[PDB]
């Protein structure tokens, strides 16, 4: 029916999807199989967006399983959920990108992208109306930025009428593991304006903010992030699949939600999260899910909105609810605080329902908005560039195959006039 | 502080686990509503049969039922008075002969129909 | 014989006459399927075919396919005709320009085909209920399409209209002030009567009188469908003065632009208040004036009450009405117009109002639906106006809007005609002298 | 058709009602819930269908708990939501959040389910209203009401019957501020207010009725049995009938001293009156017996302005002129020079009810004893001393100085009751 | 609906309180965790006032328990009724405070400030009538002083129409566990009587000799003194939590009882506290309950009533009884004693009865009392500060901190400004 074509990418894209297809396949009822063995019969009238149709009666994910180093994709068919994905779509190459734009973009990652598009073309012109491809990237390297932004350049022309939901780990603030990890951000903040349509950005900071402190983990592993970004994913998309009261797709969560058509850098959010202690004293119910949506403490991007304003917020719940009670709240949160949204669009919500709750969640609601504090990551990152640049320095790797230094002249202009559009935009 | 900041917080963690004594029994409130959502008609999501409470007529009942079966006593201001609401002998509530009721006749019947 | 076409268009208006086509069920004897284990009555709404199974007349449309698909894979599955039931493949994802000129030129055929082919299967057909919204892609752009092809095609018949209007401040989309105006730039010329609910004063409709808090869309949708069984109450069973289509499209329009009227309904009760009193025709027909039972969520204090009509349902005795319609016009609170000095319409069937299982509104023995032509409705449009202004001056949401198919100077003509409507609103907001 | 919207604002109001609306039920035979197990209803009650025969009183306080007890007692299906209507926080003892703040945001709401009660009846006679002078609520708030209903009532009785802010015994210490204030506004409205302070009824329910347990239940039914006899001529039939607009223009004397003091007559007990008789004269003149009276007052200090005497049972109108005239032969009874008659009596065969618990036992014959007393100045001059020595010391005014009421309130207030007393003697001095 | 907010605020609290939220608890029908064994619908009728219904009922307190050091709340938890609060507002910093009011209102404090308020502005929101912010410090202390008396003075700085009921333990003669005590009152008396509205105040001494005449028990530890504090919160705040024939809220018993905007520190006392070889031989109604909350033996504060002037007494009852009975025993104190009572207030008394009666006793009763005789106590304090402050005493923590000299002289001022000002309406 409607369905969407899915893209890990880049050494990170692998282990997020993985876990997106541990908690979509939970929620359509698959097996680690592919055999259906669930409760209702809601899970297979829309099973056709991600999952699609094989012999025996077998749901098989339609994911394109990218990265130019080959640790990655025997590690996502070695574990839980492996051995759904179609076996051929592991396009591996056989050689590390290095965390290097320019490798993974100009040089060998090109080698890869025309066995990467033939993949995804075959899913894409197999299937009855497309809406658009979901992206999981790295912007801390070669194989996400390099690859991403390359075969996100590389889909808009030939379908160029259709969605482009890019969610991003872009370089967290203080958590840094990249000593190359400013310029591969800031050479791709270019290549991902003027593509993609709802680019979801997220840190690593502030997940293991929401993990260790919200939710209370012990011992935070970085698998139990990625199901945390595997709830924005699913619960932006699930209008879509599941049925219920007032819908919202992608494109219905863009034309509200785009003010103008550099703008479109936004940030999750997922609301019933609990933790151990505070499962069972917490009374789950509307009220208490509309205020964690808008705390900065639970919130997967590395600002506070407190310094700027939000140009627009959506909102897509999902579970049996009422209706008054979704937007007469989120009006008292739209009122109550004139100065942390804009004046120039009186109204700033989109709201949904689904009528079918999570698994194991009587209600939730994952949290898009597109605040003025965005510019804050984009400012960071500027700011390290400009201290790498100023003296030209870890470049002999990023102009050894083929990048001038007039390249990364345009890449800074264009990175900073983001910030002044999230500024122009501001108090003013 | 930050190396520090996470041991703190392991070592309260721990104390949550150790001594948490978990949920048990669903109580319920017979006398607070608990405001039911609507059904859609035109839906099988909805429309199933999913069984209901046999107890939670029975509280609700008992909730509504009356004070005077609700106590076996006087309890709080307000229940005394119409406590005892029987005649305490029949009153023969129909004889002119004592009793001095009125009947509106029948212009006096029809007549408050002209002001209304 | 007295038959009418129901196109329940748009995500809103499928989920508006979900309960519509329940409740036509309980009146008349049609079961989840249609069969009774009668008359003539079973005409206006549903046809019937060979056996005894009784086909709606119905065009339901949604452009997008998540929810007529549950009425295809419902428990009214077998009641609808599957041709009837039609859906498009993608959204109109809450654009105008998607509804009307790109997503919709292609669900535009077969909705029209179906709609000549339901009325050539009439011989009573006197008027066009279309169920739609003011601010989804769908209730404002596709429904705009069908409005201006349904009139160099069947005509001048009339084409009576039920929307939810955008909220004053209470709103579940950003974008709805683009869509509704220009909904109205193709809705003056088109509909002749274009009766007005919102979303916002039904919650509080059933906050104090029904005391059932936290209501969902499906309570919110019934009530609708107790106010389109009491308007379309005269193409059924009889009674009194019966009022057909026709009727409110003379009576409670003034000018030819001026066509947006209000509607009221007074029983909005409760099993435990219904109990505590008797809704005699007196207090039914206050109740209806009364300043927090408007529907739209206005202040009727404000404005002129220019054309009114008021409907009735069971044991309503003739004399009644008269005197209490007379009460209302008396007070110098209920503020009226001396360019008319009639301006009221009496209406009574004898069929009681349906009480739908599983519902709220507890079976009454009459009731009043209160179609107003105020023009405090102009002052929602005044806040739905000042709500594009500080929008289209540094050209917000513009992109989606121009990119599919829509000329930019359209938003010009649609701000330019709206603040007419203002203008031709207040003309009639003045004394005659 | 001769009816009677009551009210009754503050716990007072809605406790007595609690106990007066027993009354009115168990009277007619409504049972318990509305539920009629004759056309006298017609005057207190409205049979909505089948047999819930509804009432008429919109209960309103500005705090839960009082009117709550109601809406799930053993009378919770005798009403409707919108007549027991509730408030959120009290005034706390403060005319000024009563008049000016919390009150301000539910007076709307109680004025409209006055009017639609009003569009019902036939005939409005009187909305009998029930404060207890010397709250937030039954003082501050039935400001606003009184006052409103005389802007949209205009011309209607408005009977009402009040806790007078007594001597000793006083459950308060803002009890004084608030009255003044109180009586300043229900003055240029209240055609007349009758008044019963708790200390004298504690007081009767010490010997005539022999209850050694006075509590704030057995007292309000004697106040019941009070308003039963006020509008029993507009529910029975009998003799001589006095409709409530009778009551103002044959006791009010002049435009202002409307505060008559009520004592019933055979408030006996029930193994006493197996040793007492009834005697139509005895009780009349019982009724003037100085203890008897049920606020605090002995008439000797003052004089009988116009008594209007409501009897009810087997009272033959020969008696009764005997009555009256027996006790005309008495100096101590004195009236004002200014006015000769006597009493406006009237007779309503229907005989007393037994609300099952209460000491007033059965009595064929009973005289409500309402009387314009000239005297009242008495405990008029107290409270006006008490507020005067407080005032004095700006004591507990800065609440109500930062709730509305401005400092010129007050005053206005203080020579307004004093004004009062000047109108109180010179209407008592021997016309010369 | 009208609720209360608890605000716990150090170790003369936390156990005082722990001790308030066990009775209330085992009036209101609760059980260690949240089961309700109640007995009666009218025992529930009201729980919205101090608790809050969790998922399935088992309900959970209205409290936030404030503390600077980590082990005065471990002896909470691992109490006996220690699960019942929510386990994330535990809200507490790291260093301790060493009775500093400086290091408990100046510097340590800020960081424990706004995560403090952050806890109360939620729990505040979810409410229906906020009249009350109950909160248990002690003077005498540095933490509950430093503490409370910044945590007040933002709650009127954020919520200025609420009644600040503040029962605390006071600095007192005969036994004085603290040496810098002294220090903690001046300072704390300065910020705590322009910013409250109801200061109920006990001392650990006359609290003691209750113990060693009344109910003549052997060997106290604190456990007994908190049962004994917390019997007279729970009688206060009974009329907004059952119901009876004269109701009687907060804001009842203050406005009807403080006369002018500083009189505001009030006396305790409970009726019964009859002893265990006399209970027996003693009969239950309301003048022998009269003798038994008149006597300044079952007084509370610090003083003697027979030292000064009562200024405005109340009483809140709690029982099943009669009242001529409550109202000549209560006219004939005030004539038989008309010495000792204003003169200038001619009826001095707000009793208040609630049929719901204490758990274990035919009749309750509490007495709260204006009078003048707390001057008692703080001149007391004062002539202990006049001893420190001419010398230089223990007070170079203080300077050396920040704390000026003039605020030490802005606390003894203020407070021989009060102690005039409490005297005057004695002379009158
Ligand atoms: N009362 C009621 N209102 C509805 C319902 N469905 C939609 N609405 C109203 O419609 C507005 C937006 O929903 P729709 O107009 O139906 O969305 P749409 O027409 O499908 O537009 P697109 O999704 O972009 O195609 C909201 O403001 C709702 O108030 C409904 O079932 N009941
Ligand atoms: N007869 C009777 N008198 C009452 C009752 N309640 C209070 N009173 C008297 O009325 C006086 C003042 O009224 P309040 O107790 O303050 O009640 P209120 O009039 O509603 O005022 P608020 O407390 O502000 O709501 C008290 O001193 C009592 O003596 C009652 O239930 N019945
Ligand atoms: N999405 C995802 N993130 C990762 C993973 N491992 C590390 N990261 C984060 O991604 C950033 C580094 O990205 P990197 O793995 O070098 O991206 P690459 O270029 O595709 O290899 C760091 O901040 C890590 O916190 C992974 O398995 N999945
Ligand atoms: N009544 C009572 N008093 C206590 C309790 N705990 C401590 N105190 C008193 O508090 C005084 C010392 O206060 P301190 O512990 O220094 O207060 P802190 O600075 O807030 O920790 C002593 O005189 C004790 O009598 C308690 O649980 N109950
Ligand atoms: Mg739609
Ligand atoms: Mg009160």
């Amino acid at each position: 029916m409607r369905e969407i074509v899915h893209l890990q990418a880049g050494q990170c894209g692998n282990q997020i999807g993985a876990k997106f297809w541990e908690v979509i396949s939970d929620e359509h009822g698959i097996d680690p199989t592919g055999t259906y063995h669930g409760d209702s019969d809601l899970q297979l009238e829309r099973i056709n967006v991600y999952y699609n149709e094989a012999t025996g009666g077998k749901y098989v994910p339609r994911a394109v399983l990218v990265d130019l180093e080959p640790g990655t994709m025997d590690s996502v068919r070695s574990g839980p959920f492996g051995q759904i994905f179609r076996p051929d779509n592991f396009v591996f190459g056989q050689s590390g990108a290095g965390n290097n734009w320019a490798k993974g973009h100009y040089t060998e990652g090109a080698e890869l992208v025309d066995s990467v598009l033939d993949v995804v073309r075959k899913e894409a012109e197999s299937c009855d109306c497309l809406q658009g491809f979901q992206l999981t990237h790295s912007l801390g390297g070669g194989t996400g930025s390099g690859m991403g932004t390359l075969l996100i350049s590389k889909i808009r022309e030939e379908y160029p009428d259709r969605i482009m939901n890019t969610f991003s780990v872009v370089p967290s603030p203080k958590v840094s593991d990249t000593v190359v990890e400013p310029y591969n951000a800031t050479l791709s903040v270019h290549q991902l304006v003027e593509n993609t349509d709802e680019t979801y950005c997220i840190d690593n900071e502030a997940l293991y903010d929401i993990c260790f402190r919200t939710l209370k983990l012990t011992t935070p592993t970085y698998g139990d992030l990625n199901h945390l970004v595997s709830a924005t994913m699913s619960g932006v998309t699930t209008c879509l699949r599941f049925p219920g009261q007032l819908n919202a797709d992608l494109r219905k969560l863009a034309v509200n939600m785009v003010p103008f058509p550099r703008l479109h850098f936004f940030m999750p959010g997922f609301a019933p999260l609990t933790s151990r202690g505070s499962q069972q004293y917490r009374a789950l119910t509307v009220p208490e899910l509309t205020q964690q949506m808008f705390d900065a403490k639970n919130m997967m991007a590395a600002c506070d909105p407190r310094h700027g304003r939000y140009l627009t917020v959506a909102a897509v719940f999902r579970g049996r609810m009422s209706m008054k009670e979704v937007d007469e709240q989120m009006l008292n949160v739209q009122n109550k605080n004139s100065s942390y949204f804009v004046e120039w669009i009186p109204n700033n919500v989109k709201t949904a329902v689904c009528d079918i709750p999570p698994r194991g969640l009587k209600m939730s609601a994952t949290f898009i908005g597109n605040s003025t504090a965005i510019q804050e990551l984009f400012k960071r990152i500027s700011e390290q560039f400009t201290a790498m640049f100023r003296r030209k320095a870890f470049l002999h790797w990023y102009t050894g195959e083929g990048m001038d230094e007039m390249e990364f002249t345009e890449a800074e202009s264009n990175m900073n006039d983001l910030v002044s559009e999230y500024q122009q935009y501001q108090d003013a | 502080d930050e190396v520090h900041q996470n041991q703190i917080l392991r070592e309260l963690y721990l104390k949550e686990l150790r001594t948490q004594k978990l949920y048990t029994q669903y109580h319920v409130n017979p006398l607070r509503k608990v405001h039911t959502i609507a059904r859609k008609p035109m839906s099988w999501h909805d429309n199933l049969e999913e069984p209901a409470d046999a107890r939670f007529l029975n509280l609700i009942h008992h909730a509504a039922q009356g004070p005077r079966k609700k106590y076996p006593e006087t309890q709080t201001e307000g229940q005394e008075i119409g406590w005892d609401s029987e005649p305490l002998v029949n009153p023969q509530r129909d004889d002119r002969r004592l009793n001095h009721f009125r009947v509106y006749k029948d212009i006096t019947l029809y007549k408050a129909k002209m002001w209304s | 014989m007295r038959e009418c076409i129901s196109v329940h268009v748009g995500q809103a208006g499928v989920q508006i006459g979900n309960a519509c086509w329940e409740l036509y069920c309980l009146e008349h004897g049609i079961q989840p399927d249609g069969q009774m284990p009668g008359d003539d009555s079973f005409n206006t709404f549903f046809s019937e075919t060979g056996a005894g199974k009784h086909v709606p007349r119905a065009v339901f449309v949604d452009l997008e396919p998540t929810v007529i698909d549950e009425v295809r894979t419902g428990t009214y599955r077998q009641l609808f005709h599957p041709e009837q039931l039609i859906t498009g493949k993608e959204d109109a994802a809450n654009n105008y320009a998607r509804g009307h000129y790109t997503i919709g030129k292609e669900l535009i055929d077969l909705v029209l085909d179906r709609i000549r082919k339901l009325a050539d299967q009439c011989t009573g057909l006197q008027g066009f209920l279309i169920f739609h919204s003011f601010g989804g892609g769908t209730g404002s752009g596709f429904t705009s399409l069908l409005m201006e092809r349904l009139s160099v095609d069947y005509g001048k018949k009339s084409k009576l209209e039920f929307s939810i209007y955008p909220a004053p401040q209470v709103s579940t989309a950003v974008v709805e002030p683009y869509n509704s105006i220009l909904t109205t730039h193709t809705t003056l010329e088109h509909s002749d009567c274009a009766f007005m609910v919102d979303n916002e004063a039904i919650y509080d409709i059933c906050r104090r009188n029904l005391d059932i808090e936290r209501p969902t869309y499906t309570n919110l949708n019934r009530l609708i469908g107790q106010i389109v069984s009491s308007i379309t109450a005269s193409l059924r069973f009889d009674g009194a003065l019966n009022v057909d289509l026709t009727e409110f499209q003379t009576n409670l329009v003034p000018y030819p632009r001026i066509h947006f009227p209000l509607a009221t309904y007074a029983p909005v009760i409760s099993a435990e208040k219904a109990y505590h009193e008797q809704l005699s025709v007196a207090e039914i027909t206050n109740a209806c004036f009364e300043p927090a039972n408007q529907m739209v969520k206005c202040d009727p204090r404000h404005g002129k009450y220019m054309a009114c009509c008021l409907l009735y349902r069971g044991d309503v005795v003739p004399k009644d009405v008269n005197a209490a319609i007379a009460t209302i016009k008396t007070k110098r609170t209920i503020q009226f117009v001396d360019w008319c000095p009639t301006g009221f319409k009496v209406g009574i069937n004898y069929q009681p109002p349906t009480v739908v299982p599983g519902g709220d509104l507890a079976k009454v023995q009459r009731a009043v639906c209160m179609l107003s032509n105020t023009t405090a409705i102009a002052e929602a449009w005044a806040r739905l106006d000042h709500k594009f202004d500080l929008m289209y001056a540094k050209r917000a949401f513009v992109h989606w809007y121009v990119g599919e198919g829509m000329e930019e100077g359209e938003f010009s003509e649609a701000r330019e005609d709206m603040a007419a409507l203002e203008k031709d609103y207040e003309e009639v907001g003045m004394d005659s002298v």
